[PDB]
């Protein structure tokens, strides 16, 4: 009941050119200081966004390379700015921005690999740094990143198997830890981390399919969990989560796709979390990542299990099976 | 008012790099939590200050007695649920919180337990919140029966109740606990998650969880009379509703998962008829609902092959 009306005067046209007008001038403001604690991964949003719609090329290499570099901290883990503490979080998003750069060892690979190691519990969790805290992205974090690194068996992957699925609950969904309710973010978490470690088979596709397909609104927009408002990152998280399930075709794509286009700044470009909204880069990746999933001629495809171009993994040879 | 927030970004600035050219100087002191204090407030998601506070907090335990380290245990806590007040859903905060008190000697949990039914007060949905009981229940060991008790109060006080069904279907298993609930206990939860459903029938929360209870029985070969009772009365209380809200689909849905609980090939036709009645009231899931259909077909071929 809980949805946006979305009025007869939003955008009904993929304005590309403008996104990347937008994404290439990022960073050139109130908001890009406030959010330097997650810098690296607001690099790769820039980035990604930029690959699949053909622009990488406008961003800085060079640049982004050396600011990789000085992220490295003596423990191999990686900080989203420079003086900030390493996370997997961020230690994820600068093995990504390296394979779309094909530049992974402008960072010490052995000690991001022993940092990773390092952050598996007993229980076969992640935590997400020394502090301890344990959530399912951190398994997902953590699976992704060593199999960008070709490094899957540096970690204990039975035990990691087996603590994802203590976070199954009884819509087939997951959450953050064992007992934690579903929300699509941790879903598309567990289940990328399943597809990478070839266990898609202990999903109960059909019941999670359903779970998922209900987060439509009459709007077309997606939520993240009952009762909430329609956003454009949900749109990915719910969708890319189908996609690997093989239940993408349980949504109207027709109506996803114009809730989406309605969520683009005409004027300024870039992507709000929902119509009329202010813009930023993350939105902006995941409304175009949800466009090219749906079949978005003009964009990339992007692999629902990385959130990078297919044609990058297909580079790397790391493009893991999904249901269908 | 777009000036003003220059100048609190001129304050934020230069508390941020306060904070790290003194973290550089090793100076793990008071001077930290105070600068952490006016920038953690409004920006709680910039974790590597919470990784300073706590390494400030780990030193100055060091050389402070039990008495002042005491004092910095409960004004923490108290920074932490002023900061909790502005932004109630921050990952950070919260795991701080967790951090805290895991390492106290004799930390109060029935004060924490009290936090935590505040919180939901304000927000039933706040997934943070709920994390953080469970967190307080397991470390004071708190028996799942009175989790049970907590929940009940919250199904029915008012809805928003999506988290409050997680939780029972988490607890009651733990209330028998096998190696699939026992008919008495399902029976029970049956009958409470039907009179939420009735008494709000767009609650999707409700009709949810009864499609798992549905499920989570011993199979429609094993039906008890009372079962079987039960079920055929379900079916007629959600028919009974589909006359008074004839746009409700979850009400329809439930009764071809129903038909299917109670005998899929006698209910053959009434099962097709309240597909298509449910395509056209929810069309946007017909895809879904024909591969449901196609599944549900499949299963009665094996049905109707199992003859002898
Ligand atoms: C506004 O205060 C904030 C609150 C939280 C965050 S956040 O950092 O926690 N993160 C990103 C986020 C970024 C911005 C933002 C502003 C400016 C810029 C500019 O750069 O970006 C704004 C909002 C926002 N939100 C909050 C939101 C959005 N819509 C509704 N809400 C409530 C979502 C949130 C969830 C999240 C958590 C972990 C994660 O990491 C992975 O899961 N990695 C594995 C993976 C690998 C590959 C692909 C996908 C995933 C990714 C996303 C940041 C700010
Ligand atoms: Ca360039
Ligand atoms: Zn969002």
């Amino acid at each position: 009941q809980k949805d946006v009306t979305i009025k007869s005067d939003a955008p009904d046209t993929l304005l590309l050119e403008k996104h990347a007008d937008y994404i290439a001038s990022y960073g050139s403001d109130y908001e890009y200081c406030m959010s330097e604690y997650l810098r690296m991964s607001g690099v790769y949003w820039g980035l990604t966004v930029m690959d699949l719609m053909g622009q990488l090329h406008r961003m800085n290499k060079e640049e982004i390379l050396v600011f990789i570099k000085s992220c490295q901290h003596e423990c191999g883990g990686v900080s989203a700015s420079i003086g900030h503490d390493p996370h997997l979080l961020y230690t994820l998003s600068a093995v990504q921005i390296l394979t779309l750069y094909d530049s992974i060892h402008v960072i010490n690979v052995d000690k991001v690999v022993a940092y990773v190691q390092s952050l598996q519990k007993e229980d076969g969790s992640f935590a997400g740094d020394i502090w301890g805290e344990i959530d399912t992205r951190f398994s997902f974090c953590a699976v992704a990143t060593l199999a960008l690194l070709g490094k899957l068996d540096a970690i204990n992957v039975e035990k990691a198997i087996e603590f994802v699925l203590s976070c199954m609950n009884f819509d087939g969904g997951f959450g953050c830890r064992p007992g934690s309710e579903s929300h699509a973010g941790q879903i598309y978490c567990c289940t990328g981390f399943l597809a990478i470690t070839s266990q898609l088979h202990q999903v109960n596709s059909d019941l999670l399919g359903w779970w998922l397909c209900e987060r439509q609104l009459p709007s077309g927009g997606l939520n993240g969990r009952p009762e909430k408002l329609p956003d454009v990152c949900y749109s990915w998280w719910v969708l890319a989560s189908l996609k690997i399930i093989g239940r993408l075709h349980w949504i109207d794509r027709e109506k996803l796709r114009s809730f989406i286009l309605a969520c683009q700044d005409e004027e300024t470009g870039g992507f709000a979390d929902r119509p009329g909204d202010m813009v930023d880069p993350f939105h902006t990746l995941f409304g175009i990542a949800g466009l090219s999933l749906l079949g978005e001629e003009q964009i990339k495809p992007v692999s629902p299990v990385f959130c990078m171009p297919e044609e990058v993994l297909q580079r790397v040879n790391v493009q893991p099976e999904l249901v269908s | 008012k777009r000036l003003e927030r220059e100048q609190k970004l001129k304050l934020y600035q230069s508390a941020t790099q306060a904070v790290f050219q003194k973290r550089q100087a090793g100076e793990l002191d008071e001077s930290v939590l105070e600068l952490t204090s006016q920038i953690l407030g409004a920006n709680p998601d910039f974790a590597t200050l919470w990784n300073c506070r706590r390494e400030v907090l780990q030193h100055l335990e060091t050389e402070k007695s039990p008495e002042e380290s005491a004092a910095l245990v409960k004004a923490e806590l108290g920074f932490l649920e002023s900061c909790l007040r502005v932004n109630p859903k921050s990952y950070g905060t919260w795991h701080h919180r967790c951090w805290l008190l895991s390492r106290l000697p004799e930390p109060n949990w029935a004060r924490e337990l009290e936090l935590c039914a505040r919180f939901l007060e304000a927000d039933e949905r706040n997934f943070h919140c709920w994390d953080y009981r469970r967190f307080v229940a397991a470390q004071a060991a708190v028996a799942p029966a009175e989790e049970l008790a907590f929940t009940d109060s919250l199904i029915t006080r008012n809805f928003s109740n999506y988290s409050s069904w997680h939780y029972r279907s988490c607890l009651l298993p733990q209330l028998h606990p096998q190696p699939r609930l026992p008919e008495n206990v399902l029976l029970k939860e049956l009958e409470l998650v039907q009179n939420a459903f009735f008494t709000d029938p767009n609650d999707q929360s409700a009709w949810f969880y009864h499609r798992w209870l549905l499920g989570a029985g011993s199979g429609r070969c094993e039906l008890s009379v009372e079962k079987s009772t039960v079920l055929q009365s379900e079916l007629e209380s959600c028919k009974e509703l589909q006359e008074l809200e004839p746009e409700n689909k979850w009400c329809l849905l439930t009764i071809i998962l129903l038909m299917r609980a109670l005998d899929p090939l006698l209910y053959e036709k009434e099962t097709l008829q309240y597909f298509s009645t449910l395509k056209a009231v929810d069309p946007m899931r017909a895809a879904y609902l024909d591969d449901l259909r196609s599944k549900f077909l499949l299963e009665n071929s094996v049905l109707k092959m199992e003859y002898a």
